[PDB]
């Protein structure tokens, strides 16, 4: 949030109506830690009005990517959650940066889900970790 | 040879009985683990703590016992400490052949 | 949480089955800050 403050500050008085745009990653308990990391920036967004003319938030809950293991991928595809590669995840993440999504995120923080089935906590991380 | 294993009585107890045996062996470490697991699951105290340190007063399942020289020195705790020390020593000297 | 760790530690090996008990306060945006303080 120090970073978003500085990057919103550096082009302030030169180029008004030029709004920075942020994409937040959110990576069950790790998703809870991610949402706790979220609802401080979003709370400060709704609180302070100096951010409102410069920033445009967007958040994506990311799914499960098979790069940074094969037994983990086999276990989660037996579980049924759809995994992704890094390029697939990058395309399905960077699609939030077109003109429609930034005009929509100019009003309110978009809170998008990209998780292909791990949003339901059927299996847990240590439950897979002992198996792995 | 035909031998005799004779086991002692009171007055043998002190703080830190057989802790070097627990440090040396592994079967003795196993029988210390089964002993203090059993007594913390049934009686309500840690016999490993009662031998390794000598606290002033501990709480059992229901009540608390107190002995101002040390809780190692009264009746039940002396006897269970002698029991686990004798069992650990004989398990070590039977796994050493 | 350092406090609850220490207070849970100090009566550990003497009195087993003796469990410490904590009451957390949570005081819209202040309630969101409180819930974020909770779910750690």
């Amino acid at each position: 949030q120090r970073l978003i403050g500085g990057l919103s500050t550096i082009g302030a008085e030169r180029d008004i109506a030029s709004r920075l745009h942020v994409v937040l990653p959110g990576s069950d308990g790790a998703y809870g830690e991610a949402k706790s990391a979220l609802d401080a920036v979003v709370s400060r967004w709704h609180a302070e009005s100096s951010w409102a003319a410069r920033v445009s938030l967007a958040h994506a809950l990311i799914g499960w990517t098979r790069g940074t293991n094969d037994a983990i991928v086999a276990a989660v595809e037996e579980a049924g959650v759809t995994t992704y590669s890094t390029d697939e995840m990058a395309a399905l993440l960077l699609d939030l940066c077109d003109a429609e999504s930034k005009v929509a995120a100019a009003r309110s923080p978009i809170k998008a889900d990209l998780t292909g089935g791990l949003a339901e906590a059927n299996l847990d991380m240590a439950e897979l970790a002992a198996k792995a | 040879p035909k031998t005799v294993y004779a086991f002692p009585g009171q007055g043998i107890q002190h703080k830190g009985m057989g802790m070097e045996v627990r440090a040396r062996s592994k079967a003795a470490r196993k029988v210390w683990d089964t002993a203090d697991k059993f007594t913390r699951d049934t009686l309500g105290f840690s016999v490993l703590h009662v031998v390794r340190d000598n606290p002033t007063s501990i709480i059992a399942s229901g009540v608390h016992y107190h002995h101002p020289d040390g809780v190692l020195y009264l009746t039940q705790f002396t006897q269970v400490a002698m029991a686990t020390v004798a069992a650990a020593q004989v398990a070590e000297m039977r796994e050493q052949g």
